[PDB]
């Protein structure tokens, strides 16, 4: 079962995803990605119910894609969040309602670095850092204790270290490797797995 | 099922059932125990002798668990009955507790158990 | 399926002075939308240094104070003393925990003075939660009564303001204020407020009206 | 009733 | 009882200068049916003390014949003690509660009325052993038809004559003959004073329907 | 509720108690529960009082406009047979039991049952509503062949007399109804009135 | 419950020449508290306030659709909505959805942009409307506000007084409230100025 | 509920929070949820508050009565079994208590997790309580057995503090006990508002 | 709730009381339960607030437009007509319960209408929780032909009997005094509840409050 | 099932159907739902079968070992007593409405009705069974005070055969009973015999 | 959740258990044995409800040393076996039953080695080798495979250890560490723990 | 609800 | 069951 | 919901 992690430093984010594919007793899949570019400088992280979380990224995905191509320019990350927000949320009531929670992480020019936390209800809240799944439980009171606003991304990778490494020791699941990724300035950029 | 007051008092604050059961220890085979330094020895009589005999059915001393052993003189039916329900005890002991029982703590049990068939109906 | 609880209302307060203790509470005996009675107080006199105010389920409430009283005389003839206020309390804590499997619907305040001559409340939960408190409230109207209790005798989110002792007249000013706003709102809550002060000298009874509606 |  | 079967319905009581009436109507209900249409479901428990009963028909006669019972073994003893409507009352709660608490109740609210030692009593017990004191009592739909009447009067005026509080009776017995689809136009009144306790009946209360032409 | 209703030679006499419940409280004592839906042909109530009502007035309208229409009075069994097909079609939505009786030119005095389910059978008399279950064996053991009209109103006011006694479900007063060629005449029989019979007493 | 599944509450109270509405910050799912900086109170105006309690998302859309509504109304009228009609706005919209309702029950606090006259409300969850002289409370914890508000509320209060009696309310209210708290926020409604302060206050 | 124990070197830290609940109203921000079972005997309690005070109350009449029968302090491994075997019989009878039986006895420091479901466990560290995730974390990241004492109280301390934070359902107060040979001594009780003033990122 | 209707000789008298709840707490304790539907009929909403609200005015616009096409005082059947064929159209659905009464060319008019769409026409009627207690009141006491002072005291008291013995209750007596010549809202009729005074003073001075931080937004 | 008894001056009339189901198939088409308790002392029974014949055996037994001990013949009010005690007391477990009738030297004829529940009351004349719901009001019609023993049982049989034309769980043949100082007199109605009443066809 | 092994060869028994103590989404032990000793030569493997588990082995255990106790010997693993069923099957109808599942190793002087098989329901099964938990389904087939009646000891530790590595792999749980022990003619030997 |  |  |  899933985990996301996103924090947010003065100019950048860094975020992180577990790499495994799970059905019933057995990981059917060891090198799963659950991270979507949706622009040159945002990420979308989704997890949920199988069938939804693809399907539900991958729209929102095209349709920022959509306006790039009709624009000329790219929505903000605070604008693609709010875009995502609207459809979870006029579906919610609707016979198509999508059973996915996100983390939106994302650079603008202008605003600078963003994470967006987003549950299948479509409440959205910005925060300097989130994590999803159970293994949340175990990872924020950790980012809590050691986190700071001018957190540099060395020190970030570190944090994110600590807390992967809570679960390998206190988690029940078996999540061996995640996919880290950071975006800046210079767009997104890909770190090398941490693994066990 | 039988009520009866079997153990009662005389009139010079004497137990006679009590004091008739110390009679037939005295009649039973000599038994010695000695607590040396680092080491403690039990030592008993006969029994029988008797060429006949398979002399390990009729043994007088008896482990109770690992650190723990008796010898007894007396009615050696009797003996069998207390030294199982001790054995009983001392599993109950280690079970509730985890540790082996003490000498004491079982001696007390065994001690109780007797006290007890001298004062209620119908033994 | 027969149900053997029905809720019939009732709001408790007991605050602890340095020398008495208050037990308050609303006379109003509901049932659905209906009232029983206008005048069926909570408050209990145990002995006479100790009362206990008791709201819920009203056969409960009969029931439990019944059980008690038979209790402190049984204590008197066995051990030739009246029972302690935090004795009451630990025995009743066992009384209600005797029923874990099928509780004494009963919410429970214990006012009384201690071994000092001072002030002690004790508040308990259906089968036997309890603690000593300066002051608490208890039953339907609690949620409404605490939090402006917690302000001004607790002196909470306050700065800046010197944490006197609580005088018998304040302390009385608040339990007459807390059940008036109560009677505001809470629908059970209303009739008449009767508060019991206990001190050295004894049991005293004072009784305000609150909303007939 | 009461949790903790 | 977890099913009750023959059923009684509201059971009045209003306290007097001098003494406690209460009322209560003679049918015993088999669901919507009208079936047993001339009973009592008042009892004369000693001379101090009558019991009125709505609910189940077959638990009010288990009430009855246990109660009956125990006002003959006090008696016998010839001793100057009697049960008082108060004990009564206690009593009476205590079985309600204790047969509660064992998940099989007897499936009544009753009113009981006295007076005793210049005091009048009325008191009131429910099946789940609920019990109180008040100057005016309704069980059932005269919780909500009966009782308000007699409040408002009992404000106005606290201490009522008996025979003012017997047409109060009667006033509310034509309102709930009215609007209680389970009553009946067939009741008794029973009275507790210094000389004991009467039952009168049967009664019934004039009805007007006027309205039936003004459908307006 | 207890309704009734009864062919004579010339016309129709129609009855019905004054109840309406909700659970076991009377939200009216005084009820109508026979309605007009033209000059001369009316049906009695049973069932939800919403159900009844809202059938009751959108059959008035029907037949009124198809009245107007043909120039002539309705026929009794046009009236039934409208009942019948709202009853029958919304029957698993309403819960609505029907008696339709009146006059017409063509087949004079009818009786008309459009019970739950919505079927419709014509019938000398007919009974209906929860109360009409305490009747039955009397009915059958009074119905006479050839009644004239005042005996079936007595017919009528004792059927009905005697469910109310017994059913908790009917009660207060007796509205009758007699229609035939020359018109329609009600009446209620209230409080003395109404037919008596003792409780059988020791 | 649903209401209770993010927690939260807001209060508003009015004044002389003033109103104040005030909010917990705490965004949580169940136990967990997800952020502490969570807006529930959203300008419709200069001197016009909604609050929102209820479930975060629906507080979020119900903000939103609303000021698209508002925003339209202002372009095409000549004007600032008044607080009445603003109340009236809201039940319409809550009302559209009466068989499957937004989860949240909003209060509305401003002044009359004309008159400069306090207004306080508040609304159900399908749009009832409640027009009050003292206050108005919204939330997991509106018993405790209750409490808090009838005993300390009185009439003809200052900007400063009133400042006071809304922040103690509320932070004694949420402080007998598991999923209520992490921050309390108090907007002062005044003619010529919004003053905006976050409290000192307890975050467990 | 968060509660925490841990062995190390110096004994046994034993943290709690002080919040109690009635769903979600707060009951108390008052409680002792470490009992004093006797002078080198701790309990601590999460659940229902009724059900951890009198099952451990019940544990401590047992324990003074094995002392007068024995002439010796039980040890913690027996201690926490008498409670094992006491709820055992309650299983699937909706009793809810998470304890924590820590001590020092001739086997040294002494830490068991009993809980209503039937499970004794003996372990290093043990975090409890609807908080008990959030405290797991920072008590993992910091923990070690060669903590120097006050090192210990401020690892204990903030990890029932970070608890309170996330977890609606702790608060309060934080409230530190430490086992030690010679019996326990009750270290501190900070007010959670008072220890945000202070830390600390 | 309680509300009610009564016909006297001369016009209707509608009544109602004040409260209005959330489960078992008071909401609002000055709510105003009799609605105007036209300037000769005006109808009390028990159940649903929103329901009676939404209820009670679509129907009065609707006949607003009726009456402004017709050039004609509207007549009470119609709003029976419009009112119980929408509740009935929702199959309950709309939890509105009404007491509806006026006075047109026929003369004065008082229904009852359920959530379920069935009316009872009566001259006199008690709806919500503290129907039975004000009915009881009705049956005790109601005359045919009654002046307008004794309809009025009787409609009081049935609201009264409602205030008192039923816990859904409360607050004030609304009156609405309905004739040919008159038209009498009286809102509140009676205040026979009243707060009991604030005994202690809880005016915390500036600075009592902690802050953590501010901003000052000047306007025009 | 069908039952009734009533009282005249000197004895009892007791009648019933006989007709016993299982869902809507008729198991006995002739059943005894009159069942002798003493020499002049008979109850009716409806509800279940296996109930009734129980607590029937049960009772027989009880009064007839009750009546050897006193020597003298039994009180009808303690049958119907000993009726209502186990009635009343295993009220949730059995089935049972019951009509106990019949005649001793202190009392004369006594009709008392124990139905579902266990209460016990004594009356004129009693109905119960299923069927009984459609005669109420031709009995309440019917019934006169000072009735013949003869005109007791024409209105015994008319009734139940008004019930028995309309209920469906009622049928077969009519068994009468009467029971007086002089004995028991016991008959059969069937075919021909049982009281006519025309379906009412259109003019 | 739990994993049991037993693999017998001529002269022995190699048993295996996980060493995870869990509770809801943590681990709260990495050090937990599930090996009980009745005797000097059987081991009783037990997983299952908790409570249950230790109590129902714990009143074997102790029951059979009592046997030890009175008769002066032991029971034999098949004995034991029966013993431990009969038990169970008695509990199963009762008001106590106990929801635990079972291996059961031993060597006896003239049988030779012996691996025992019950489940819950307490049918009792002798099998050349056998698992219980989830981790089972993915492990038994690897014994299938590998299995012979004359493996040797030094090659049974590589084939538990082929089993063990499965679950690192494919495993959804987070069993990073096992037990090992064997039984033979001498007793009941401790071999290191298997860990990742 | 309501019937006749 | 077998019903009278 | 609030009710009247
Ligand atoms: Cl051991
Ligand atoms: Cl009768
Ligand atoms: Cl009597
Ligand atoms: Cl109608
Ligand atoms: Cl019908
Ligand atoms: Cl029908
Ligand atoms: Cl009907
Ligand atoms: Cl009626
Ligand atoms: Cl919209
Ligand atoms: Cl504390
Ligand atoms: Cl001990
Ligand atoms: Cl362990
Ligand atoms: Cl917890
Ligand atoms: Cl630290
Ligand atoms: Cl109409
Ligand atoms: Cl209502
Ligand atoms: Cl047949
Ligand atoms: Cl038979
Ligand atoms: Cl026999
Ligand atoms: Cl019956
Ligand atoms: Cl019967
Ligand atoms: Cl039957
Ligand atoms: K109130
Ligand atoms: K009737
Ligand atoms: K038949
Ligand atoms: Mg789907
Ligand atoms: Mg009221
Ligand atoms: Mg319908
Ligand atoms: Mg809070
Ligand atoms: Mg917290
Ligand atoms: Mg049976
Ligand atoms: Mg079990």
């Amino acid at each position: 079962m899933e985990y996301l992690i996103g924090i947010q430093g003065p100019d950048y984010v860094l975020v992180a995803s577990d790499r495994v594919a799970a059905s019933n007793i057995v990981q059917m899949k060891d090198d799963h990605d659950k991270m979507f570019k949706m622009s040159e400088k945002i990420l979308l992280l989704c997890v949920g119910e199988a069938g939804d979380t693809v399907q539900f990224a991958e729209y929102i995905q095209k349709n920022v894609q959509l306006y790039k191509m009709r624009n000329g320019y790219e929505l903000s990350p605070t604008a693609a969040a709010n875009f995502t927000r609207r459809n979870l949320a006029d579906c919610l009531r609707s016979r198509t309602p999508y059973h996915v929670n996100l983390l939106l992480a994302g650079y603008d020019e202008h605003e600078g670095p963003a994470l967006y936390y987003m549950d299948y209800l479509a409440a959205l809240a910005k925060a300097p850092f989130a994590a999803h799944g159970y293994g949340a439980f175990l990872t924020l009171s950790i980012l809590d204790r050691y986190y700071t606003p001018t957190i540099s991304r060395e020190r970030a990778v570190e944090l994110l270290r600590k807390c992967l490494e809570e679960l390998q020791k206190r988690f029940i699941l078996n999540l061996p490797t995640f996919s880290v990724r950071i975006i800046d300035k210079n767009g997104i950029h890909d770190l090398d797995n941490i693994s066990f | 099922s039988y009520d009866r007051a079997i153990t009662v008092f005389s009139p010079d604050g004497h137990l006679f059932q009590v004091e008739y059961a110390q009679e037939a220890v005295k009649k039973g085979s000599t038994a010695v125990g000695v607590r040396g330094r680092d080491i403690v020895v039990l030592g008993v009589e006969k029994k029988s002798v008797a060429k006949l005999q398979d002399e390990r059915t009729v043994r007088k001393i008896c482990a109770l668990d690992d650190n723990v052993c008796m010898a007894f003189a007396g009615l050696t039916a009797d003996a069998r009955i207390v030294i199982n329900r001790a054995r009983v005890e001392c599993q109950s002991h280690r079970l509730t507790v985890e540790d082996p029982v003490t000498v004491e703590y079982i001696t007390r049990y065994i001690a109780s158990l007797k006290q007890r068939y001298t004062q209620s109906n119908g033994r | 399926r027969f149900s053997p609880y029905v809720f019939n209302g009732g709001t408790i307060l007991a605050i602890a002075g340095e020398d008495f203790a208050i037990v308050a509470s609303d006379t109003r005996l509901s049932e659905g939308f209906s009232i029983h009675t206008r005048d069926s107080p909570k408050c209990y006199k145990l002995t006479d240094k100790t009362v206990i105010g008791c709201s819920g389920f009203h056969g409960d409430c009969l029931t439990l104070t019944k059980i008690i009283e038979a209790r402190l005389k049984m204590y008197k003839h066995s051990n030739n003393k009246a029972m302690t206020t935090g004795a009451i309390a630990a025995m009743l804590s066992t009384i209600l925990y005797s029923r874990r499997f099928f509780p004494y619907y009963v919410y429970n305040i214990i006012g009384g003075l201690d071994e000092e001559g001072k002030g002690a409340v004790y508040s308990f939960d259906p089968v036997g939660s309890y603690q000593r408190d300066s002051f608490k409230a208890g039953g339907s109207a609690s949620a409404m009564l605490q939090p402006l209790l917690d302000n001004q005798v607790g002196f909470k989110n306050m700065q800046n303001v010197e944490h006197v002792p609580l005088s018998l007249d304040r302390a009385m000013r608040l339990v007459k204020d807390v059940f008036i706003s109560a009677a505001e709102r809470d629908v059970y809550t209303g009739d008449a407020l009767r508060i019991c002060i206990v001190t050295k000298e004894g049991i005293r009874e004072e009784t305000v009206s609150l909303r007939k509606d | 009733i009461i949790t903790x | 009882t977890q099913n009750p079967m023959v059923t009684g319905t509201s059971v009045l009581g209003v306290k007097f200068e001098g003494g406690v009436v209460i009322a209560a109507d003679m049918l015993g209900s088999y669901g919507s049916l009208a079936r047993f249409r001339n009973i009592s479901r008042i009892m004369r428990v000693n001379n101090s003390t009558m019991l009125g009963a709505s609910g189940d028909y077959a638990d009010f006669q288990y009430l009855k014949q246990v109660l009956g019972q125990m006002v003959i073994d006090e008696e016998l003893l010839g001793d100057g003690h009697s049960y008082s409507p108060r004990a009564i009352h206690s009593w009476l709660t205590r079985a309600m509660y204790s047969r509660r608490s064992k998940m099989n109740p007897l499936w009544n609210t009753m009113v009981i009325g006295g007076y005793a030692d210049g005091e009048s009593f009325l008191g009131y017990v429910d099946m789940l052993g609920v019990a109180y004191e008040a100057p005016s009592l309704a069980t059932g739909y005269g919780a909500y038809l009966a009782q308000p009447l007699l409040r408002e009067v009992l404000e106005k005026q606290p201490v009522l004559s008996q025979t003012e509080a017997r047409d109060l009776v009667e006033r509310c017995m034509r309102v709930l003959y009215y609007r209680d689809a389970r009553s009946y136009n067939r009741f008794q009144i029973a009275t507790v004073t210094e000389k004991g306790v009467e039952i009168e009946g049967p009664l019934s209360t004039e009805t007007n329907w006027d309205i039936a032409h003004m459908i307006s | 509720t207890t309704i009734m209703a009864v062919q004579f030679d010339g016309g129709v006499v129609l009855g019905a108690d004054s109840r309406t419940t909700t659970g076991s409280y009377i939200a009216n004592r005084v009820t109508d529960k026979l309605t007009p839906i033209h000059d001369r042909i009316f049906c009695c109530r049973s069932g939800s009082a919403a159900d009844t009502q809202a059938v009751a007035d959108a059959v008035t309208y029907q037949l009124g406009f198809h009245s107007i229409e043909l120039n002539e009075p309705p026929l009794v069994h046009t009236a039934a047979s409208l009942f019948k097909e709202m009853c029958y079609r919304y029957r698993e939505d309403l819960m609505a039991g029907i008696i339709i009786a009146g006059w017409d030119p063509q087949e004079g005095g009818q009786v008309y049952s459009v019970p739950m389910g919505g079927m419709m059978v014509r019938q000398s008399f007919a009974i209906g509503g929860s109360g009409s279950s305490y009747i039955y064996g009397y009915v059958d053991a009074t119905y006479r062949e050839g009644m004239t009209k005042e005996e079936c109103l007595q017919f009528t006011a004792n059927a009905l007399a005697l469910a109310m006694e017994r059913d908790g479900s009917s009660g207060g007063v007796i509205r009758l109804a007699a229609i035939a060629e020359s018109g329609v005449e009600r009446q209620v029989l209230l409080g003395d009135q109404i037919p008596k019979f003792a409780v059988a007493t020791l | 419950s649903i209401m209770s599944y993010n927690g939260g509450a807001v209060m508003a109270m009015k004044g002389k020449n003033c109103v104040a509405i005030a909010a917990d910050r705490r965004f949580g799912i169940q136990a967990q508290m997800v952020t502490t900086d969570f807006q529930k109170i959203f300008p419709m105006g200069d001197r016009l306030y909604i609050g929102l309690a209820g479930l975060a998302t629906d507080v979020q859309t119900v903000a939103q659709r609303l000021k698209f509504r508002l925003n339209l109304y202002e372009l095409k009228e000549g004007r600032q909505i008044k607080p009445y009609t603003l109340m009236s706005m809201v039940a319409n919209l809550l009302y559209e959805k009466r068989f499957g309702p937004y989860y949240t029950e909003p209060v509305i606090a401003g002044l009359d942009p004309k008159t400069f006259k306090p207004f306080i409300c508040s609304l159900d969850l399908i749009g009832c409307p409640m027009v009050t002289d003292d206050f108005v409370v919204s939330g997991t914890c509106a018993e405790q506000m209750y409490g808090m508000c009838e005993s300390l509320w009185e009439p003809n209060m200052d900007p400063d007084h009133l400042f006071e009696t809304i922040s103690q309310a509320m932070l004694n209210a949420v402080d007998r409230d598991a999923v209520s708290g992490m921050g309390v926020i108090v907007h002062i409604i005044e003619k010529d100025k919004i003053t905006t302060r976050t409290l000192k206050a307890r975050m467990d | 509920t968060t509660t925490l124990a841990f062995k190390f070197r110096h004994g046994v830290i034993v943290a709690a929070d002080s919040r109690a609940t009635a769903g979600a109203y707060i009951a108390s921000q008052t409680v002792k949820k470490v009992i004093e079972i006797n002078p080198y005997l701790l309990g601590t309690m999460a659940g229902g508050a009724a059900d951890c005070s009198f099952w451990e109350r019940l544990l401590a009449r047992q324990c003074r009565i094995y002392e007068l029968r024995n002439k010796e302090r039980i040890s913690v491994a027996a201690a926490s079994k008498l409670l094992a075997n006491m709820v055992y019989q309650y299983k699937g009878m909706g009793l809810s208590m998470g304890t924590m039986i820590c001590g020092w006895d001739k086997r040294g420091p002494g830490l068991y997790y009993v809980d209503s479901e039937g499970n004794r466990i003996s372990g290093a560290t043990f975090s409890v309580g609807s908080g008990s995730v959030y405290a797991y974390g920072v008590m993992d990241r910091g923990y070690s057995y060669d903590l120097e004492v006050e090192q210990a109280y401020d690892l204990a301390r903030r990890a029932i503090y970070q608890a309170t934070y996330r977890d609606a359902y702790s608060g309060g107060a934080v409230n530190l006990y430490h086992v030690r040979e010679d019996g326990w001594i009750r270290v501190s009780s900070d007010n959670v508002a008072d220890l945000h003033e202070k830390y600390s990122g | 709730t309680t509300i009610a209707g009564v016909v006297y000789k001369d016009g209707i008298v509608l009544g109602a009381d004040t409260r209005a709840t959330e489960g078992m707490v008071v909401a609002d304790k000055n709510c105003s339960k009799i609605h105007f539907i036209s300037p000769n009929i005006y109808c009390c909403g028990a159940g649903t607030a929103a329901d009676t609200d939404m209820t009670t005015q679509l129907i009065s616009s609707n006949l607003e437009l009726h009456s402004l096409s017709t050039g004609r005082l509207p007549r009470v059947v119609t709003a029976n007509r419009m009112l119980k064929q929408m509740l009935f159209r929702y199959q309950g659905y709309i939890g509105a319960a009404l007491v509806l009464g006026g006075v047109d060319v026929t003369g004065p008019h008082l229904y009852s209408i359920y959530p379920h769409g069935s009316t009872d026409k009566l001259p006199y009627v008690t709806m919500g929780s503290g129907s039975l207690a004000a009915m009881a009141v009705f049956e005790d006491k109601f005359r045919p032909d009654m002046e307008e002072e004794e309809a009025k005291n009787l409609v009081s008291e049935a609201i009264a009997a409602g205030i008192f013995n039923d816990l859904g209750s409360g607050s004030n007596i609304d009156l609405c005094v309905i004739s040919k010549n008159k038209l009498d809202f009286l809102r509140p009729y009676t205040v026979p509840n009243k707060k009991g005074t604030r005994l202690g003073r809880y005016r915390c001075e500036k600075g009592t409050t902690a802050v953590l931080t501010e901003k000052i937004t000047p306007l025009e």
